[PDB]
């Protein structure tokens, strides 16, 4: 009986109808597609199950779709969402491989498609490098899956070959020293895909890790590499895109410290606060709120980034992971300097914000002003909330 | 609590006043700091001195942030509520008014908190405000702002895991149950020493103060000297001594030698200074070293004498910063070589300078004299030589104090004219407080 | 010979006036270049530190020497206080397990 | 008062120009070699997590002391015509 | 004070001959105290000639690669190669110029126009492709009629 | 609680040592076994065998730094030099091999000096690490201008001191640390006793130093 699979049939039927509707709308010469975007958001809601993580991903992708305008980009983001959703439910390396590869192909094509102006060739260059680096990591995953399949005779993810699969997962999160594909991507690709790349796949992969993964090894050297390299790199790079790429490497090192000491509640709290800050960061038009992102990414006390860092520090001290904790505290002391550089650049400066001329007047002030109210979330964060 | 919410909401309404009404903006921001002075005076009226040690308690559920009043917190809160309207008289922009209003909220709530995580959250939420206040673009110094922020962050980051260690150990950060549980006192003691030895300027983590307290504006210098250093002392008296007392006994030779070398070396450095504001800025380190050793003696009435020295310093050194600020505001320099004969040209300002010079050197009829006598009683009762070190080095403090006064006040008359009504009334509450607390402090 | 007030009060700025107005900067000092240079140099004197012979010798005998003297005096005072109070030898930091914190229920 | 810039302008500007008269390589080689090094040889550190902490700390300090910085890196071999 | 001359703009005028990358000579007028990159921008040169000063807190300054004759080598302002400004110039030479570098290569924001520059002839040097962000890049070919002067803002973000 | 007269917790102490606190209904640890190479590497009774067991790991750091420097040198090679493959191989292998041998030498010197002072003094404390750090840093700092022959022994001794304090002394001091169940020496407060220590699937760098801290595995 197939009566337990109506959501899958609904997914496929919705894709079949959406392609035909997008074709009919384009035969009329419509230069805007807000109706297509609303149908895409409805389809996103209709295929998502009733778990916390699934709906967090769903609501995140509904918010992200407001920064994309063409039909093909919307289709690629939907088919990347299918991989992102179904990776959280993957209990093998077969589905794991297919979901990861679908996401990689969608990201590569979007990086090629959306570039404009003088930065087109730089974006295509960085997309090619990302594709080549992704191909060999995919080959490593397939090779060691074949080794595990031959040794165990089954699809269980146990044994020594899980160390290389773990390295595949660490590549997909931009963990140093395999971090330079993300550093290349941050310097050229436009802001909407940078917003997409810093939020949704990290959530999808960490939920797969929380749900169906065990390894008998450690990730401590990659924690050290990510934290020290990210902090020193963001201290040393004057371009703002490289600053935010290296600060992202530092944040993924903190999330790996939360993974390594168990306690995924602190991981989920810090990831949620980080995702809301990212949603504020890449949609800013008034540059004074760039200082709020700075004080809430430096871990300064009353804002929500402090709470996200401080439960990670608390659980690390609870299980006595002293050396990694000391390295994390040193890199936190270093991170403050370049977040202060951000504050010097964009707060202690005269205010200029250009008006719109061709309509759409400051079109994402709702989301940015809503996400700035991360100064009111700390009242709920101090309680036993995320567990 | 309801009153505190009303005072915060009244204070925050300065932003909504349109800027073209200048008189209204000035009056509103001045009254917004006058009202908490009245409320804290009323809290002193309400206090029962024969009752419990902790009075007027309030706890906000499972959010930490629990509050209560003892004598040290009450005296420090009274001093802060005196000092903030004087700061309001020395500012001219809405940005300055709002920075000092937010600083007053954070200081007042930090002085009376009873939760260690609440103390951590409330105190160093002022870090970015201090960075913007010190590194202001045309006339500040970004180097000084970077130094003060980075030293404070370093100490706080050492404390934070030990805070969370005792929280996992017993289940709470409330100081009433942290003092009654069994905890690993060496680790938490080192974390608390790390924060409070940076807040109180103790060598070697003291180099931020000479840059920050000079690069700050006059209002910022009044706040930083008179208030923010004493948060380390109230940290010692409220959190570290009750919760980790075994550590506080075992670290006594190390804290003792840190206090002795801080006192001697900072007094020796003050003699070679050539900037008037740097002269006033160094002298605060030796006083805080005497405060720290009197706190750590724990001997006769150590909390009383050390709190009284904190109040006497918080009255006398902001007035010296105010006089240096007047000279800088109306002569555009802080350099000793440009000033001479200020007695003939500013007789009232020089008289105030002399009286506060005598107060800073702990002469009688000033609260510093009573303070230093009682602090040395507390130090003497552990050993006589630890008192002798401070006693014999009194010539070294008087040397720099009288040398600075004699160089700038006597000689050929050159320099600005005497004080205005506004400058005199910025100075005046500190003088009245000094005369009272140095003649009839108690009844 | 400026006129910055009307006969009934009312301060006037005198922006376009010929006569120089008396104001906040009227008594600002005329800067001597060599004094400004000397104060600038003393403000940045950490660039002049060098590990030569005299610096090393004076940093050893005075800074480290008096720090060690103060540590020795502090330990001496602590031990003498514990002896004159009827206590045994007490555990300072790095001193093996011993007595810390006398009991108030005990007569020493 | 403003401090004087130390040195000579011609000599300083020749120092600023030095070792940069060369086309910069693409970053694909560095990234591919980093990924090959991690995917082939990072399993050599699996037993290192159980080694004594004095050894681990001295090894970390040794790696820091022998590290060569990628930014502003230059070799004399870039401008010679024979080994 | 007496019958001395009224101040004119002609007293503060500096004339520089600029040879662009096509070999066409141009007459460029500036004022004393203005940098060379500003006079080049206000003359009307295309936006492909200019690039950000790659220091911290100065990417809002536009800069150009100029060739300066040996007589005017000593009138370029001095930069300490150990300071942070020196590392900014080193980053610009490392990334923007590369193998177009000559012994006459300087950067135009480090030239402050005075009376000593009057009659100096400079040439615009070629640069490699570069990117700061998606709204400010250079693909490598000087085929664009858009002036740098017509941009309302210089955006670091 | 808070008075200006005295500090009551400074004189309110236990009169007797306490008994051990029961934290769970099961009081046996669960953990994965240590590999035998690290078990052998902990033994200090044979100074030579200690240095032989420990030095290859410290040589791995020099191998990593040398491989980095070798690739960065290879990328800058002009084609007239890069096509000569024997010369290229001997240059790059020279860079890598010099770095690897120097790291292995520093590691062997440190481990041998540490175990020698350990066996000479008859006890395990922090002095052996400080002396070994001073010797190794003086070996590194030789031949250099003079802040450095003092600065490098200080840095290597400081690394040894940080190693002792963070990795050895603090875990030993907090062996009785509990995050769950009854508060230690405060069992009268009534916090309930769980059936077991908490099961945590931590990484290999976070392992329980006491059997009662947590159960590690899956
Ligand atoms: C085989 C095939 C061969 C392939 C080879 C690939 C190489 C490709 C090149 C490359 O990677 O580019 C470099 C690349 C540069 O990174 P980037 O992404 O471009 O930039 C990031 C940063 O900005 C870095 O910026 P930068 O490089 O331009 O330099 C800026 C500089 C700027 O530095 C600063 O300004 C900061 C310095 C702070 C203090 C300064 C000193 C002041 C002290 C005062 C003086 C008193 C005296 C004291 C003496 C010293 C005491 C401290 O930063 C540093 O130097 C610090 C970076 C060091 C990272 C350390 C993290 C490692 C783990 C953490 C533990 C150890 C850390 C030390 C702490 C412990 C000490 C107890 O580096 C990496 O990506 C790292 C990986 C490379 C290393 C290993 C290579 C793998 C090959 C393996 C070999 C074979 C297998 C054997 C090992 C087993 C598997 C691991
Ligand atoms: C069965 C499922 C039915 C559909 C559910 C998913 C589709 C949601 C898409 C949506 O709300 O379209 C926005 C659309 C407004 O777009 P628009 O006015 O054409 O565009 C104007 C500009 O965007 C400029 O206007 P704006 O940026 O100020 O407003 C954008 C828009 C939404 O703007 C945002 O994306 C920011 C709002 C942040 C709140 C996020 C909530 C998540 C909280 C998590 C709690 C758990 O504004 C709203 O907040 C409209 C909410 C209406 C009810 C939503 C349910 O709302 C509607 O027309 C109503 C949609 C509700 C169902 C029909
Ligand atoms: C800490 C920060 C740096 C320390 C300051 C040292 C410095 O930079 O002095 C430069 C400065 C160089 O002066 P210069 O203007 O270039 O000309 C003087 C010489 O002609 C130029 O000679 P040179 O120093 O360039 O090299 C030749 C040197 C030969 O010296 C060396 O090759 C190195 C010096 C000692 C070896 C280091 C081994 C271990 C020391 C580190 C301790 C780590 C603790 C581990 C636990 O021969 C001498 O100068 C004869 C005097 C050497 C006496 C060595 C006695 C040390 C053992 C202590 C016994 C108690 O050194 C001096 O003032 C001369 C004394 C030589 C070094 C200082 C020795 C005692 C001070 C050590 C204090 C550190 C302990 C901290 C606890
Ligand atoms: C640790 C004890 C606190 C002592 C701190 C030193 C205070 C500095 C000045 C000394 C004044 C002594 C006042 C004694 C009588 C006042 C009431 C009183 O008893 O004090 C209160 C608290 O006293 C205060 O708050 C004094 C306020 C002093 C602050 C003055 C400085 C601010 C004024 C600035 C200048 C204003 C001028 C304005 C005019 C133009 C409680 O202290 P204890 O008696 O120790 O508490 C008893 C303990 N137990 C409940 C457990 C039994
Ligand atoms: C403004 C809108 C955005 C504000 C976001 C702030 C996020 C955190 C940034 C760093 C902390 C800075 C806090 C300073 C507060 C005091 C201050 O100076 O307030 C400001 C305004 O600050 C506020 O937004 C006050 C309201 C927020 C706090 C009070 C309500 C919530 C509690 C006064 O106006 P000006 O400084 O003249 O504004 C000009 C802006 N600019 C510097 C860019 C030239
Ligand atoms: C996030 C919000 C901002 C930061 C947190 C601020 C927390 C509030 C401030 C501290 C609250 C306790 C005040 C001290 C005190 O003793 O209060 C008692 C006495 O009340 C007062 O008189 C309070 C006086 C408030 C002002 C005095 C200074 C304290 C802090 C100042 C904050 C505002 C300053 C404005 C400056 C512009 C409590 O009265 P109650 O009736 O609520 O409690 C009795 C019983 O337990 C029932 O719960
Ligand atoms: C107002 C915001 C601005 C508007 C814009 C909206 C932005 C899009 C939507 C938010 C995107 C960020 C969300 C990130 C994911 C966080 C939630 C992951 C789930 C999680 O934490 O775990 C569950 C706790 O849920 C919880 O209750 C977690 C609490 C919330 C965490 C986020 C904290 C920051 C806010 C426990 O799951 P379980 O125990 O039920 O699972 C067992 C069955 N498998
Ligand atoms: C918190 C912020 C402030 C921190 C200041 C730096 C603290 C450095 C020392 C930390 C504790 C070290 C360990 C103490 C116990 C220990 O093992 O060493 C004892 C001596 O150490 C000692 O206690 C002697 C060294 C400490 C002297 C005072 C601190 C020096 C640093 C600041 C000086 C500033 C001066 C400015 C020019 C042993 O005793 P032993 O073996 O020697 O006894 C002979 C009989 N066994
Ligand atoms: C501030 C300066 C204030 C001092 C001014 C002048 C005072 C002159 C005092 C001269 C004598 C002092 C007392 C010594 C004789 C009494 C003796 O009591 O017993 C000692 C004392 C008492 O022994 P006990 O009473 O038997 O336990 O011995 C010790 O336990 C301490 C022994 C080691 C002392 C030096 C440790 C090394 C510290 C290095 C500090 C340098 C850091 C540099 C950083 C920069």
């Amino acid at each position: 009986a197939a009566a337990a699979a109506m959501i899958e049939l609904d997914l496929c039927f919705g894709l079949l109808l959406l392609i035909l509707f997008g074709l009919l709308s384009l035969r009329n010469g419509h230069v805007s597609l807000a109706h297509i975007r609303f149908i895409c958001q409805c389809w996103l809601v209709m295929i998502t199950p009733l778990e916390v993580q699934d709906f967090a991903l769903c609501i995140l992708t509904v918010v992200l779709l407001q920064s994309f305008h063409s039909f093909e980009a919307l289709l690629f983001l939907l088919l990347a969402y299918i991989g992102q959703l179904y990776m959280m439910h993957s209990c093998n390396l077969v589905s794991f491989y297919v979901c990861l590869e679908a996401q990689t192909l969608c990201v590569v094509v979007l990086c090629g498609l959306l570039a404009r102006g003088a930065s087109t060739s730089f974006s295509v260059e960085a997309a090619l490098k990302f594709l080549l680096l992704s191909a060999m990591v995919s080959g490593m995953a397939l090779f060691w899956f074949s080794a595990m399949y031959q040794r165990t005779g089954s699809l269980d993810m146990v044994g020594q070959e899980t160390f290389w699969i773990l390295l595949v997962m660490l590549f997909k999160l931009g963990v140093a020293p395999m971090h330079m594909w993300s550093v290349d991507l941050y310097g050229s690709i436009p802001k909407s895909l940078l917003l997409y790349l810093s939020t949704a796949p990290k959530l999808s992969l960490f939920t797969f890790w929380a749900s169906s993964w065990h390894h008998d090894f450690s990730v401590g050297v990659f924690i050290l590499f990510s934290m020290f390299i990210g902090s020193i790199g963001a201290y040393g790079q004057p371009a703002l895109r490289s600053l935010f790429a290296y600060s992202t490497i530092n944040e993924i090192g903190l999330l790996l410290l939360a993974v390594e000491t168990a306690g995924f509640h602190t991981l989920y709290q810090h990831l949620g606060i980080y995702i809301i800050t990212q949603l504020l960061l890449w949609n800013l038009t008034d540059k004074r709120l760039f200082a709020l992102c700075a004080v809430s990414l430096a871990g300064l006390p009353p804002f929500a980034g402090f709470f996200g860092k401080a439960w990670i520090f608390w659980h690390a001290m609870s299980v006595q992971a002293f050396s990694l904790l000391a390295a994390a505290l040193f890199c936190t002391l270093l991170s403050l300097v370049y977040y202060l550089r951000v504050i010097r650049l964009f707060w202690t400066a005269p205010v200029h914000t250009a008006a719109s001329f061709t309509g759409a007047p400051n079109q994402t002030t709702l989301t940015s002003a809503c996400a700035v109210a991360l100064a009111f979330a700390p009242v709920m964060l101090v309680k036993p909330f995320v567990i | 609590m309801f009153i505190s919410v009303l005072l915060i909401l009244f204070a925050l309404c300065v932003t909504l006043i349109p800027e073209a009404h200048y008189h209204m903006v000035r009056v509103w921001s001045f009254v917004a700091t006058i009202i908490p002075m009245w409320v804290v005076t009323w809290m002193w009226w309400n206090f029962d001195a024969s009752g419990h040690g902790l009075q007027m308690l309030v706890i906000l559920g499972r959010s930490h942030l629990a509050f209560g009043i003892d004598g040290v917190a009450l005296s420090l809160m009274l001093l802060t509520t005196v000092l903030f309207p004087i700061c309001m008289m020395l500012l001219r922009t809405v940005a300055g008014f709002m920075t000092f209003i937010l600083l007053e909220v954070l200081v007042l709530s930090a002085l009376c908190v009873l939760d260690l995580l609440g103390f951590y959250i409330l105190f160093e939420a002022s870090l970015i405000l201090l960075f913007l206040l010190i590194g202001r673009a045309p006339y500040g110094s970004l180097e000084a702002a970077y130094k003060i922020v980075l030293y404070t962050m370093a100490g706080s980051l050492v404390l934070l895991p030990t805070l969370f260690m005792i929280y996992s150990e017993c289940g709470t950060t409330n100081v009433l149950y942290m003092t009654c549980a069994y905890n690993h006192q060496t680790v938490l003691g080192w974390g608390l020493l790390a924060v409070l030895a940076v807040k109180i300027p103790l060598m070697p983590v003291h180099l931020w103060l000479p840059e920050a307290h000079v690069a700050a504006p006059t209002a910022g210098s009044v706040l930083l000297a008179g208030v923010l250093l004493k948060l380390g002392g109230i940290g010692f008296l409220r959190f570290m001594l009750p919760v980790v007392p075994e550590f506080c006994v075992s670290v006594f030779p190390l804290v003792s030698t840190l206090c002795l070398v801080s006192f001697l070396f900072s007094t020796l450095s003050t003699l070679r200074q050539i900037d008037l504001k740097k002269i006033v800025a160094y002298s605060s380190i030796a006083h805080m070293s005497m405060v720290t050793l009197a706190i750590f003696s724990q001997s006769e009435f150590s909390a009383y004498s050390s709190s009284f020295l904190m109040i006497a310093h918080g009255l006398i050194s902001p007035a010296l910063f105010l006089i240096v600020g007047i000279l800088y505001d109306r002569a555009h320099t802080k350099f000793i070589l440009y000033f001479s004969g200020l007695g003939a040209s500013m007789p009232i300002g020089s008289t105030l300078f002399f009286l506060f010079t005598l107060g800073n050197l702990a002469f009688p009829l000033f609260p510093n004299f009573i303070a230093e006598v009682l602090c040395m009683v507390s130090i003497f009762a552990v050993h006589e030589l630890l008192a002798y070190v401070f006693c014999v080095c009194q010539v070294l403090g008087a040397a720099y104090g009288f040398w600075a006064f004699n160089r700038v006040v006597h000689g050929l008359p050159r320099g600005p004219a005497d004080v205005t009504r506004t400058e005199f009334h910025t100075v005046l509450p500190l003088l009245i407080g000094a005369v009272w607390l140095g003649i009839k402090p108690m009844a | 010979e400026a006129k910055q007030f009307t006969p009934d009060g009312k301060y006037m700025p005198g922006i376009f006036s010929k006569a120089k107005p008396l104001d906040r900067s009227t008594q600002w000092v005329h800067k001597n270049p060599y004094i400004e240079a000397w104060y600038y140099r003393r403000d940045h004197f950490e660039n002049e530190f060098v590990w030569n012979y005299r610096t090393t010798i004076e940093a050893l005998w005075f800074l480290g020497g008096f720090t060690a003297a103060a540590y020795a005096l502090s330990v001496f005072a602590f031990r003498q206080a514990d002896r004159r109070s009827g206590y045994p030898k007490r555990q300072i930091l790095g001193d093996e397990p011993a007595m810390v914190l006398p009991d108030e229920r005990q007569f020493y | 008062y403003k401090p004087e810039v130390p040195g000579n302008t011609v000599d300083n500007w020749t120092e600023l120009r030095a070792s940069w008269n060369k086309e910069r390589a693409s970053s694909l080689g560095t990234n591919y070699y980093l990924n090959v090094a991690v995917m082939g040889f990072a399993y050599w550190l699996n037993e290192a997590y159980y080694f004594p902490p004095r050894t681990l700390y001295v090894g970390a300090l040794v790696f820091f002391a022998l590290y060569v910085r990628k930014a502003y890196f230059s070799t004399p071999y870039a401008f010679k015509h024979e080994y | 004070h007496g019958p001395a001359q009224t101040p004119t703009v002609f007293d503060k005028l500096v004339e520089v001959t600029v040879v662009d990358m096509n070999g066409i000579r141009h007459r460029v007028r500036g004022l004393q105290g203005q940098s060379l990159a500003q006079a080049l921008v206000e003359y009307g040169f295309p936006d492909t000639y200019f690039f950000p000063n790659m220091g911290f807190y100065t990417q809002h300054i536009v800069d150009a690669h100029v060739f300066v004759p040996k007589e005017f080598w000593g009138k370029v302002q001095n930069v300490d190669p150990e300071s942070d400004d020196g590392l900014a110039v080193k980053r610009m030479f490392r990334d923007i110029v590369q193998d177009y570098q000559r012994d006459t290569s300087f950067f135009a924001s480090y030239i402050t126009l005075g009376a000593e520059h009057n009659g100096m002839t400079v040439g615009i040097g070629p640069i490699k492709p570069w990117i700061l962000h998606s709204e400010w890049a250079f693909a490598g070919v000087h085929d664009s009629r858009n002036k740098q002067f017509d941009k309302p803002t210089v955006e670091i973000w | 609680v808070f008075s200006g007269a005295f500090n009551t917790p400074s004189s309110t102490t236990a009169r007797e040592p306490y008994a051990k606190t029961k934290s769970s209904e099961a009081e046996y640890g669960v953990d994965t076994p240590v590999p035998a190479s690290a078990l052998k590497a902990a033994d200090k009774h044979d100074a030579l065998a200690y240095a032989v067991a420990n030095a290859p790991l410290i040589g791995l750091a020099g191998l990593a730094a040398g491989a980095q420097e070798a690739y960065m040198t290879f990328e800058r090679l002009p084609p007239t030099l890069s096509r000569q493959h024997f010369k290229q191989a001997q240059l790059l292998l020279g860079i890598i091999g010099k770095k690897t041998a120097y790291a292995t030498l520093l590691g062997a010197v440190f481990s041998f000096t540490d175990a020698t002072v350990e066996n000479m003094r008859g006890k395990h404390d922090m002095t052996s690490g400080m002396v070994a750090g001073a010797v190794t840093g003086f070996l590194f700092g030789m031949g250099r201008p003079m802040p450095q022959p003092v600065a490098w022994p200080l840095a290597f001794a400081g690394a040894a001191v940080a190693a002792d304090f963070i990795g050895e002394l603090m875990p030993k001091y907090m062996k009785d640390y509990r995050i769950y169940g009854p508060v230690v020496h405060r069992e009268n407060w009534g916090d309930p006793v769980p059936p077991r220590p908490p099961i945590l699937d931590t990484g290999a760098a976070v392992r329980p130093s006491d059997p009662g801290q947590f159960w590690r595995g899956y």
